[PDB]
């Protein structure tokens, strides 16, 4: 069996960061206004503006890595997959997919994994897929 | 049975209940003891476990020949309806106590005129106090 997904509600396509800068002599515009980048996925074709506010000693390099771990974690969101293999090696793994009905091509990495028995013989195992 | 030496009226107890005679013509019962059977995945052993006793229940079925049926028949019903249980003297098990869970009146006035049969359906009921015990 298997259940794939495109949630539109779930992505945006330019995401900002804010965060002041709490280094040992910092201060004024240096530590106030100027700590500010942008970052954008492109895959969506729409504007769906997002911000958000950093909480820590905010860096030029910190930033963009907040942003692209919400990048990460929303595209991952918007292409969730199920799978059931029927007999029962770990998770975050490759694998090669093919569904031509919706046309998967594409390689995978597995987010999560679970087996299960019954005692009436029933063994499955069930993947969350993503890309 | 066997031997031609057999006393029908000897064996058979006369049916009753709640004190009111009426005439039998079945008598069944049900019996068992309720288990917990359990078989494992991928092994070649079962288990089981007792739980306890199986609560029993009576099936019994009447029929009225004399003159006038209707009447005794229809007097009948007026005590299976009465509320609360009571004590039944069972044609092979002897005196119990139930309470009646359903009963179905046949009759008819061209296919069968002078005959009532009516089924009935008994649970045993032990009498228990109010405070759980």
């Amino acid at each position: 069996d298997f259940s794939a997904e495109q949630s539109e509600d779930r992505a945006n396509s330019e995401i900002t960061v804010k965060g002041h800068r709490v280094a040992k002599d910092v201060w004024g515009k240096n530590a106030i206004v100027q700590p500010v980048q942008s970052v954008a996925d492109s895959w969506v074709g729409a504007n769906i503006p997002l911000t958000i506010q950093h909480y820590g000693d905010a860096t030029n390099e910190s930033l963009q890595r907040r942003a692209k771990f919400e990048a990460d974690r929303r595209a991952a969101e918007s292409k969730s997959v199920n799978v059931t293999v029927f007999h029962v090696w770990d998770i975050g793994n490759i694998h090669y997919v093919e569904i031509p009905p919706e046309g998967i091509f594409d390689v995978m990495e597995c987010v999560s994994l679970t087996y299960s028995v019954d005692a009436k013989s029933t063994l499955e195992t069930q993947l969350e897929l993503a890309p | 049975m066997a031997g031609p030496c057999y006393n029908p009226n000897e064996h058979y107890l006369p049916a009753s209940f709640k004190g009111v005679p009426f005439d039998a013509d079945s008598s069944d019962s049900e019996h068992g003891r309720n288990g917990a059977e359990a078989e494992f995945v991928f092994g070649e052993r079962t288990g089981y476990a007792d739980l306890g006793i199986k609560i029993r229940s009576y099936s019994i079925r009447a029929r009225f020949q004399t003159n006038d049926h209707v009447a005794l028949s229809n007097a009948f019903i007026a005590v299976l309806e009465s509320t609360g249980p009571g004590l039944l003297v069972h044609p092979t098990r002897g005196p119990v106590m139930a309470a009646c869970r359903s009963a179905r009146v046949t009759d008819s006035k061209v296919d069968a005129a002078g005959v009532t049969y009516i089924d009935i359906d008994f649970v045993e009921a032990n009498d228990t106090v109010t405070g759980f015990g």
